[PDB]
């Protein structure tokens, strides 16, 4: 039964190249579980290669031949954008899912039998999630909390002493932007910026915006004191005559009064400027005076701002001028011929940093920014590709908890628990069928795959790690208590993850065991493989 | 590189059960199955069969062509095995296992194909084989009543010499019931005593004529001629044979006994001496009123003169088998010794001559009504090669189908022509539909199986089988006046080679099978059968 | 380049078996997945009985004629999609040792297969069950069956509502020794049209008896309701009359350009005068109507619709029996359209429309679907055509047949009682689709994991001694009665799977030859 330019793959050939392809996808995710997981390099052929973790980016650019292992890739990136976070625990949950129904599927078990057992064993894990999970105050002022989650998101992917840089700048940037009333949480609130020529060591945080271009006249102050900002959007660039003319004269030293003439036009616009200061605060002390100006500004009007102490910016892009105008609470002035004292808006220190190759102008300390920026340091693309997405994701995971008040507590306690839970409450159920309870004994075996990767990456045997976890883990529950028992994966014994602050997102872990299920299952059904046209 | 699994004794290729041995182990058998199939029947099929000494000969003889054929394949070896038995015990049946066996093989792969596994295969089988076993003992229409009479022989010899040599049935049903009636005792429920042996007729054939000439003698026929003057005996009844092992010549010394002669008288002494002796031992026959003599070795010249002048007769048979039958003749027994032949181990022949048969002369010694031999020969003539050496064989089967007509109940007979495999299907079909579960899917491809008959019979008929079997079929599934079928258990396939239709009734030709040769193929058909079914691989090695 | 005698009947079977390999696991709730391995690369996991054939290329003709089957199929009923492909496949399969073992004629393959036809059209008949298709409450229990494992289940109280009232109304209950007998005609495809209008919510849907159209009209401001309807259809715009033959205008005189444009005014009139005559309350042109015309008819106590076109006009007329006209003038005064309930010129979804809705069951309706977004509009859409191919199935035939495997068992029991009946060679193909029809209860014992021969034994003992409601549980795999788990299929579907999947074989069956050439 075959027809030219047609395959039909057929005698379970099927399932053991699905399982076979998974278990490929499996080993090489798996080698990056964890904070002692590996680092991975991604070239693109031209010369320029990538270095991360994140399961994302890795199963984004990473070429992948085996169909299979592109449907669990796929698979992933979708719960990728709707959980933030779980990329490695899902690729990793359907491999073992899978490695462990095949052992049984050659034990004449059907597919499909499995698969029930394995819907069965999902739901019952979304309930003991619920009676897990813990639950969070809904205070904004938990940051000696939020500083436990920061780490936990960073850590995982960050090389450990660039945490205690990037641990306060993710965790006070998001709880800044975040406002103290039951409004909401928007993570886009704080900008992601990139900067050569130092140390990702560096990595700041600012309470305002950066710009790139800065002044270009020496006598400018590079530190402006309780400054008051205007925003312009006309050039003060030298202006000619309106219509066309000419310098029509008799002695050489009229041309160039003319010519000074002619500079009126921007002059004027000029004075106003300048007059605009001296009724605004004009002599006060402890105020200043910035101009955010998106157009040029010419060398010689730079002179008469310089004259009156004044930090005159030209050609500012449009992103920042909108921006700018939200920070500093200013009104844009399409012209001078509008500028009045209601324009200006008002903001603390305004900083010029010079580097070797740039500026940056800084404008911090404003009354309601309703902004922040993060300044990612490196010296190559190396450091600047893993800290940004360590920056972004723990933005993500820290705007998560804050916006849901379930935490999960970490260190595998989670997936342990779950094998304790599915074995007992299977046993004593046996609700589900003669041949079923089968597939619910595999799914809470294969839970078992990230305690004991994340055990193995570190060099502790898994063998005796999770057998001291669960020691424990039964002790607590014949001493009638309630403990949370995880791994420790710098000592190798057991820990506490709510005292030792190891935290897992409730919205990750409940979509990646409904993830994983869903797409191990979705293979476990493929009975043949049917290739046409190729 | 390929790397294999499964294989780990001595790098042999042997397929494993979910490889497909047993369907692979069957299709061989159907290489088999087809050399058989188009033998079966009045209509079969010759083959041509080169023995690697270099002789060609035809034969239509399934079991002929299988211990010709160098059988390697174990799976085809099961049933050749099979056919061994069907001559062990049994005149017949040998197409009737081999076709039988190869069908229930075939319709298994249909069940293989199925899921239903070679265990529940196999033990349906065994269930439809008792089934089967048990409903002929129903079928049984007459008898043979064991009275050796010449008709109630030729009821029986016909249709077994039919399928071998067909177009010359009756004359030589004639031959073999003649020479049959000749050897058989008069005797009524005598089944205390064993008799008739196979061997009591012998069949001898000359190339040359046809059996238009054919005919049965009352005693031996000797391939040698009457070495002696005297090539015939007399008229007279009751001539004393005397029968020697020993060479008729001086005889010999244990230790050395060389004679040396260095005088010419010594050599006229042990001359005179020999002749002397020799006469002695001859006279010694002569009076004791031998007119015959056979001998088991040569006769020397001194002999000869002496017997000559006494007027016996000097025929020598070399054969010990030959020997051993003439004590069923004449009753002489063959003398370990020479020159005294004790008249008790005498024999006595009513008539020694010499016949001329195909162009060819023997010598015959035979009885006359009177003193009657316990063995007969059959006389065969034939131009053609191949053709006569087969009626030969034909001959033969005809007497051992007679052997099988033994004290258990050998004689009941069954409608035969299909009609016995027809009622079967239906029968066995029944009792498939009775039984729950699994064992029904074998028991019914069981029945399949026996159409094969119907089907071979009609192919070999020229006819075509997509009519007669459903004319068959109808013929047996029909409306009687009674829970008991009558005129319809004799309908069966009609050998004509006519062209429009229709069956023939078991009664116009008196076609019965023997029950003793159905029971028994059933029996042996199943076995292997299923023998081969259990085998689910094959492992080579030494032993 | 040929393949001839057996050559073309074991490649037309062999295909065909290939095809029906391809979608042995789509049969049943429990339906498993294939993968779709495309010639670029992506692959597709959709286990749609459909997609998996169109999207897999074919190779032999015989497998095009297996797909043409599937298409055949989809249009005649809502369902038997695979069905009609597993069965043909398996009939052929049961052919195939008859061809080639046998040596049985194809001519007397496809006369058994045509018996075996009949009497399995019968058994379907005889194990079905009737239903009142009168009975709402019964019907909505029906349709639901199509709705239900879906997103829009809890749209399914609508979804039955606008479905039932939907083909209540076109289905062609009518029966007469004169005009015939339309037997239950049903084709919702040309008669429950569906519109889809922006604005509102799926609960906002209903079934008009009349006509949508989707035309604006000349002026927002017009009687919507009318006590004594009549209905005027024209071809011909109501614009300035000219006259086919040559005409030569020449002015000199300023002044006659005023009376010019007065004749202008005035044959526009004219058209407007004869349409006015017979008192009409709605008139409905296919071309334009002028400025002028369009106050000439409103002041006269009438609404205007433009731009309808002649097949929306047909439609009208069905509706209201107005007879269309070609020119203005030869507009009759027995153009009417009484008993008409509305013509409503609402704006809805900020989109302009026209409503005949009416008293009438002329054979025809609309159905009226509302939605917050286009999305939402196809979403009911899509989903409300399974449940009014259901409707029709149902409403087609009071009767409906066991499922779960049982109703093709039962035709395997019954035609092999029949076959222990049947004489001649003729015998042996006609079991051949008694054995076929097993390939459902067969394959639903395998797609829910039992043991094909050991279940499939029990359920065939089951219906040999006992009732013909016997059938295979899709969660359990164990053998249950149909009545206890109700799995009813409309008979509609059954009688045309086992008949187009017999008429298939016998396409393939009696081809001996494929030759090329053009």
């Amino acid at each position: 039964l075959l027809n030219p330019k047609a395959e039909s793959l057929r005698r379970d050939a099927a399932l053991k190249v699905n399982v076979t392809s998974a278990e490929g996808l499996q080993s090489v995710l798996e080698t990056n579980l964890g904070p002692k997981g590996t680092l991975k390099m991604l070239v693109d052929g031209a010369g320029n290669i990538k270095l991360t973790k994140d399961g994302k980016v890795l199963l984004t650019e990473m070429q992948i031949q085996s169909p299979t292992a592109v449907l669990i890739a796929r698979a992933a990136a979708a719960q990728d954008e709707i959980t933030g976070d779980g990329t490695t625990t899902v690729v990793c949950l359907v491999g073992e899912l899978l490695r462990q129904a095949h052992r049984f599927i050659q034990e004449g078990v059907h597919p499909r039998i499995i698969t029930d057992g394995f819907e069965i064993a999902r739901k019952e894990s979304m309930k003991f999630l619920d009676e897990f999970k813990i639950s969070k105050t809904n205070l904004s002022n938990d940051r000696e909390f939020l500083l436990q989650v920061a780490r936990s998101s960073l850590l995982t992917k960050v090389d450990a002493d660039l945490t205690e840089v990037l641990t306060p700048i993710v965790t006070d940037a998001v709880l800044s932007v975040y406002d103290a009333q039951a409004d909401n949480l928007d993570l886009h609130m704080v900008e992601i910026m990139q900067m050569q020529h130092l140390s990702p060591k560096d990595t700041t945080f600012i309470k305002g915006l950066v710009l790139d271009h800065g002044g270009r006249h020496p006598d400018m102050p590079t530190r402006v004191k309780n400054a008051y900002v205007l925003i312009l959007n006309v050039s003060l660039e030298y202006e000619k005559t309106e219509v066309n003319s000419g310098f029509f004269y008799s002695s050489a030293d009229q041309r160039d009064k003319l010519a000074a003439s002619e500079r009126k036009f921007v002059d004027a616009k000029l004075k106003k400027i300048i007059d605009l200061k001296n009724e605004v605060c004009g002599m006060d002390p402890d105020k200043g005076f910035v101009i955010i100006n998106q157009k040029g500004i010419d060398p010689m009007s730079l002179d008469v701002f310089a004259k009156h102490n004044i930090l005159a910016l030209r050609r500012a892009k449009r992103r920042n001028m909108e921006r700018l105008q939200l920070v500093t609470g200013g009104e844009a002035q399409n012209s001078v011929e509008d500028l009045s004292p209601q324009i200006l808006g008002f903001s603390g220190l305004v900083y010029q940093e010079t580097i070797g190759e740039e500026k940056f102008t800084y404008v911090t300390e404003n009354t309601d920014p309703k902004s922040c920026t993060i300044l990612i340091k490196g010296s190559t693309h190396y450091a600047l590709a893993q800290t940004k997405d360590a920056v972004r994701d723990g933005l993500r995971a820290v705007a998560n908890v804050l916006k849901d008040k379930n935490i999960i507590p970490g260190a595998g306690a989670f997936y342990i628990a779950l094998s304790r839970y599915l074995r007992s409450a299977n046993m004593n159920k046996l609700g589900a069928k003669g041949k079923t309870k089968t597939g619910i004994e595999a799914f809470a075996e294969a839970l078992l795959v990230i305690p004991k990767t994340l055990v193995k990456n570190s060099g502790f045997d898994p063998l005796d790690v999770l057998a001291m976890v669960e020691d424990e883990l039964d002790d607590a529950q014949d001493s009638d208590e309630t403990r949370y028992v995880g791994v420790d994966l710098n000592i190798g014994d057991s820990c506490d993850p709510t005292i030792e602050g190891i935290w897992d997102s409730y919205r990750v872990l409940r979509n990646a065991i409904t993830g994983a299920t869903g797409i191990a299952s979705n293979l476990l059904l493929c009975d043949e493989l049917l290739r046409a046209g190729r | 590189q390929n790397p294999n699994a499964g294989l780990f004794k001595q790098g042999y290729n042997s397929y494993s059960n979910a490889d497909g041995q047993i369907i692979k182990s069957i299709a061989a058998i159907r290489e088999l199955h087809q050399m058989c199939l188009t033998s079966m029947g009045p209509c079969g099929r010759n083959k041509i069969i080169v023995n690697h000494l270099g002789k060609i000969i035809i034969t239509n003889d399934a079991a002929t062509m299988l211990r010709e054929l160098d059988i390697v394949h174990p799976a085809v070896k099961v049933l050749v095995m099979a056919t061994e038995q069907q001559k062990i015990d049994m005149g017949d049946g040998t197409n009737l296992v081999m076709i039988l066996a190869g069908e229930l093989l075939n319709v298994s792969e249909k069940l293989i194909s199925m899921g239903l596994s070679a265990v529940e295969i196999i033990q349906g089988y065994n269930m439809a084989r008792k089934f089967t076993l048990k409903e002929l003992d129903e079928m049984v229409v007459g008898e043979i009543t064991d009275k050796n009479d010449k008709n109630e022989l030729l009821k029986m010899i016909k249709p077994v010499i039919s399928s071998k040599k067909y177009g010359s049935e009756d004359i030589l049903s004639e031959l073999v019931s003649e020479a049959v009636s000749h050897v058989l005792p008069v005797a009524q429920q005598a089944g205390e005593i064993p008799y008739f042996n196979v061997d009591s007729i012998r069949v001898v054939k000359i190339m040359g004529g046809s059996l238009s000439n054919s005919t049965v003698i009352k005693g031996m026929v000797f391939n040698r001629e009457p070495e002696g003057h005297v090539k015939s005996l007399s008229e007279d009844k009751k001539h004393k044979v005397a029968v020697f092992t020993c060479p008729l010549d001086i005889a010999n010394t244990e230790t050395k006994g060389t004679v040396l002669l260095h005088n010419a008288q010594e050599m006229l002494d042990f001359s005179k001496g020999e002749e002397k002796q020799i006469d002695a031992m001859m006279k010694e026959i002569a009076d004791m009123g031998v007119e015959c003599i056979v001998a088991g070795a040569g006769v020397g010249e001194l002999a000869l003169h002496y017997l000559n002048r006494y007027g016996i007769l000097v025929l020598k048979v070399p054969s010990k088998f030959e020997l051993r039958r003439l004590c069923r003749v004449c009753g002489a027994t063959p003398l370990p010794r020479l020159g005294a032949p004790t008249p008790e181990e005498l024999g006595l022949v009513e008539t020694v001559k010499t016949m001329e048969i195909g162009g060819d002369r023997v010598t015959v010694f035979k009885q006359e009504q009177g003193e009657i031999s316990r063995t007969s020969t059959i006389i065969l003539r034939g131009a053609t090669q191949n053709n006569l050496d087969d009626i030969e064989r034909a001959i033969d089967d005809g007497v051992a189908a007679v052997k099988g007509l033994m004290k258990p109940s050998g004689g009941k007979l069954l409608p035969g022509a299909g009609a016995t495999e027809i009622e079967l299907i239906s029968r066995i079909t029944k009792y498939g539909e009775r039984t729950p579960g699994l064992l029904q899917l074998a028991i019914k491809q069981f029945a399949v199986a026996f159409e094969v008959v119907p089907r071979t019979l009609a192919e070999t008929a020229g006819l075509d089988v997509n009519e007669v079997l459903p004319n068959l079929y109808a013929a047996h599934n029909v409306t009687e006046p009674g829970a008991v079928k009558t005129d319809h258990l004799y309908k069966g396939v009609d050998i004509d080679g006519e062209s429009d239709e229709g069956v023939k009734d078991i009664r116009e030709e008196n076609i019965y099978d023997m029950l003793a040769t159905k029971k028994f193929a059933i029996n042996v058909a199943t076995e292997a059968a299923t023998t081969v079914l259990s085998i689910d691989q094959i492992i080579m090695a030494k032993k | 380049e040929r393949t001839t005698g057996r050559q073309a009947q074991i490649s037309n079977i062999t295909a065909a078996k290939a095809v029906a390999d391809v979608i042995r696991t789509c049969l049943g709730p429990k339906a498993m997945l294939k993968m779709l391995l495309d010639p670029m690369g992506g692959l597709v996991l959709t286990n749609d009985g459909h997609a998996i054939l169109r999207e897999i290329d074919v190779a032999h003709p015989a497998a095009k004629s297996m797909l043409e089957l599937s298409r055949t199929q989809d249009e005649e009923v809502g369902d038997g999609t695979t069905t009609v492909i597993i069965l043909a496949g398996e009939i052929l399969a049961q052919c195939a040792p008859y061809l080639i073992e046998k040596n049985i004629h194809p001519v007397i393959i496809i006369q058994a297969l045509k018996k075996a036809l009949t009497d399995a059209l019968e058994v379907i008949k005889q194990v079905s069950k009737p239903v009142d298709v009168e009975n709402d409450a019964a019907m909505k229990k029906l349709i639901q069956a199509s709705i239900g494992t879906k997103y829009v289940i809890h749209w399914s109280e609508k979804m039955c509502e606008l479905a039932l009232d939907a083909v209540k109304t076109v289905r062609k209950d009518l029966g007469q020794t004169v005009e015939g007998e339309p037997n239950f005609e049903i084709d919702i495809k040309r008669y429950v049209r569906v519109e889809k209008i922006p604005g509102g919510d799926v609960l906002d849907s209903r079934v008009l008896k009349g006509v949508l159209l989707n035309k604006d009209v000349v002026h927002p401001k017009m009687s919507r309701h009318i006590e004594n309807p009549r209905v005027v259809l024209l071809d011909c715009p109501l614009e300035y009359k000219k006259g086919e033959s040559q005409t030569n205008i020449e002015i000199e005189k300023e002044e006659d350009w005023n009376r010019i444009l007065q004749i202008e005014e005035e044959q526009v009139q004219l058209m407007c005068e004869q349409i006015l005559a017979v008192r009409p309350t709605l008139v409905i042109t296919e071309k334009g109507v002028s400025d002028l015309a369009q106050h000439y008819l409103l002041k006269g106590g009438c609404s205007v619709l433009r731009r309808v076109k002649k097949s929306d006009n047909n439609r009208i007329a069905r509706v209201t029996g107005a007879t269309i006209v070609n020119r203005v003038e030869d507009l009759k005064e027995s153009d009417v359209g009484t008993n008409c309930g509305l013509f409503k010129v609402e704006m809805i979804g900020d989109e302009y429309f026209s409503f005949l809705d009416n008293c009438k069951e002329p054979k025809a309706c609309t159905i009226m679907l509302r939605g917050g977004s286009k999305d939402i509009l196809n979403e009911i859409d899509r989903n409300l055509q399974d449940a009014m191919a259901v409707a029709r199935n149902v409403m087609l035939s009071p009767s409906l047949s066991p499922g779960g495997g049982a109703t093709e068992m039962a035709v395997s029991v019954k035609l092999a009682e029949k076959a222990k009946q049947l004489e001649g060679i003729q015998q042996w193909p006609y079991q051949a689709v008694a054995d076929a029809m097993e390939c459902i209860p067969r394959t639903l014992i395998q797609n829910a994991g039992g043991d094909p021969i050991r279940l499939l034994s029990q359920l065939r003992a089951k219906h040999a001694q006992g009732n013909f409601t016997t059938g295979i549980d899709g969660d359990k795999g164990k053998i249950v009665d149909m009545v206890s788990y109700g799995i009813w299929e409309p008979e509609v579907i059954k009688q045309q799977s086992v008949k187009t999947a017999i008429e298939s074989a016998c396409l393939l069956l009696r081809v001996d030859d494929i030759v090329s050439g053009v």
